[PDB]
């Protein structure tokens, strides 16, 4: 949009003044003029998503000063770098694995659902998690397992007892902990809040079950086999 | 082998379904060799010469030539010394409507002024930079889509007052 | 932005009319005039999120009368209190809770994916559910299993045979239904769309297993112990 | 005003995009008045006479006449006294492929045995609820779609042994 206007001097006849008034009135009245476009813009803007869920590039929102992940209650996607920062106390219970936080909006700004997924470098370690937050309070984190490539994960190069997460794996090339002659299996591990445990290992070579339990001792029991002739 | 009349009818219902992607285009602002007698249009062409701009199709519909008495009470259109009637997609085989009406009006200066000789209609045209408007100069077209139909007219002129309404009536097989 | 203008009366000479026309012309033609700023706004608003996922503060949107969760077909966040949820004809079969509904857009408006998050500070209530919807039809609500604090959940103070949800738990302080001579254990439970059941319980002390089954129109059987010498 | 050659390419791509809905059809199981010379066809038809049935197309493709040496390592077809090459949809405008090749084959008694004299192809054919078999007698069809192309031929008989191949090469406008 643009007016063509020339400044009118003492020498100009009433025709020239008339030309400029016509130029002004035409630009201001032409179909879909400045007025129509601005009334359309307002009507659009009242409908609009008047708050950011992403930055101006489509990237994560940054945030203010914090002490806990529940401090972020504005809706959006948020992300963290340095281990120097990533120290905070209301994080989920697993090692330093770095994250994106999504904050889901509810009825009130004091309450949100928080969703967590892991980052920085490498492959396997990730989880998905969620929780509900209200004022300062919350649920504990709820952890979701997922089958990589529609298959049970393969764990190798570790002692089978040092795995703490519940769930089903295929285990082979374990550096230790296994029953005699048992090289590999499915492992189904169960663990509670007291640190009771129930490990079921099944030997993939034969179909023999070996079960061992951990009490607050720190030690798993011997390998209780299934029964045989 | 051969196509059929009703094949052409259903193909016309397909081109009418594309209508929103349809734009008038005008071009050839410099002379032919003879200005009374242009060269005949080459259907291997992909864009007009010396392109002046594009304008969205202000109308696209099935039509047919009008017939009496049964059209005497219907939606008549007047074009190129002939009288035509509008038809709707779900009736096209009952009426025999294999013709598509295509039209756009360039009001005054909503494309740059001066003469033009070529007139064409493109489908699948996509503009640049999220632009909403229905009048486009070449520097605001991203993909020209497909030049469906065109003609090589004599010149005409455009001024601030004069609307240039350009239009066609066409079928998918005019002549087998 | 603002014009400087003085109304011209019939007593004003042509010079006065000239001065006002010059004022109007200059304001409408200066650098960054009203036209340029409006062309900036159009070029920006065309790129925005044009309809609401949230209200203008970030909170859940408003909704009109619904009989069923399938009735909400707009993308966005909506709050649904427990009293509302209990009445919805396509609700999930659970204890009634406050929830947010998040709605995911598809190829069409007549179809949506729906995510429901339960809003409770109790880890035993907090769950995730999702489904696909088409017209009036849908899949069932898919319940998704998870680990609170990465552990198997802890259940207590109940008859064990009243526990019905498939999964793995630690069960302790159980009032009734347990195998004879057992006082806590890992419970593995499976239950189907016909109300067949399998419960495999292991005694936390000995590592003996016990199995019970329920037929569609029965209670459980007693606990069938593992094979012993 | 005239359609262009590349319009006929796009309209052929449109037909070949419809391939999944394409069926061979056969009919005219009783004699012509003259069996040595079938009557020339009528484009106002909507179906075959004395229809025996429908078979899903085994081959819908764009084609053009071949050209050596560059086509010598493309898919050649011998039909109607001439050599042809297939063309794929994403290469149609690079090749000039305004012809369509249609074929199906009926394996033995998968339609009731006898003779046929008409041959046709339909697009947008739909069978009755839950039928999945590619052979349909007329009473198993729900919607016959649109009869695109057909011919009147001398009779062919069918028996359990014989796999009845039938085919066309066509263009959306054969006379321009």
């Amino acid at each position: 949009m643009a007016l063509n206007f020339t400044t009118i001097t003492e020498n100009n006849v009433i025709r020239d003044l008339t030309t400029q008034v016509n130029n002004i009135g035409e630009e201001l009245t032409k179909e879909r003029n400045i007025f129509d476009i601005t009334d359309d813009l307002v009507y659009n803007f009242n409908k609009s998503q008047k708050i950011k869920l992403t930055d101006d590039k489509g990237l994560t929102k940054s945030y203010g000063n914090i002490t806990a992940l529940r401090d972020i209650k504005e809706p959006g996607y948020y992300y963290i770098g340095a281990r120097t920062l990533a120290t905070l106390l209301d994080r989920p219970d697993m090692e330093s694995l770095d994250v994106v936080l999504h904050v889901v909006p509810l009825d009130t700004s004091s309450k949100v659902v928080q969703h967590l997924y892991t980052l920085s470098t490498n492959n396997n370690q990730i989880k998905m998690l969620y929780r509900f937050v209200s004022g300062n309070s919350s649920s504990e984190w709820q952890f979701i397992q997922g089958l990589p490539s529609n298959k049970n994960a393969v764990i190798s190069g570790t002692n089978i007892l040092d795995i703490a997460s519940p769930g089903v794996y295929f285990v082979m090339g374990m550096t230790g902990g296994m029953p005699s002659g048992v090289s590999s299996g499915f492992l189904d591990l169960s663990v509670d809040a007291n640190d009771n445990r129930l490990a079921r290992l099944t030997d993939a070579e034969t179909g023999k079950e070996y079960t061992s339990i951990k009490k607050p001792t720190g030690t798993y029991t011997a390998w209780k086999k299934e029964f045989e002739p | 082998a051969i196509a059929t009349y009703n094949s052409h009818v259903e193909l016309a219902k397909y081109l009418v379904s594309k209508a929103d992607s349809v734009y008038l285009t005008i071009g050839k602002s410099t002379p032919w060799s003879n200005e009374t007698n242009p060269p005949q249009p080459d259907e291997n062409a992909t864009v007009l010469q010396e392109v002046i701009g594009y304008k969205k199709a202000t109308k696209v519909t099935l039509v047919r030539p009008s017939k009496s008495p049964e059209d005497d009470n219907k939606n008549l259109i007047s074009y190129g010394n002939k009288s035509w009637v509008e038809v709707t997609p779900e009736n096209a085989k009952a009426e025999g409507a294999k013709w598509v009406y295509l039209e756009s009006s360039i009001v005054g200066d909503e494309l740059p002024l001066g003469t033009y000789r070529q007139v064409g209609f493109v489908m699948d045209l996509v503009a640049k930079s999220g632009i909403s408007k229905f009048n486009l100069v070449p520097s605001e077209v991203e993909s020209t889509g497909t030049l469906l139909f065109f003609d090589n007219k004599q010149f005409q002129n455009r001024s601030e007052q004069t609307t240039a309404k350009e239009r066609f009536i066409v079928e998918v097989d005019p002549n087998s």
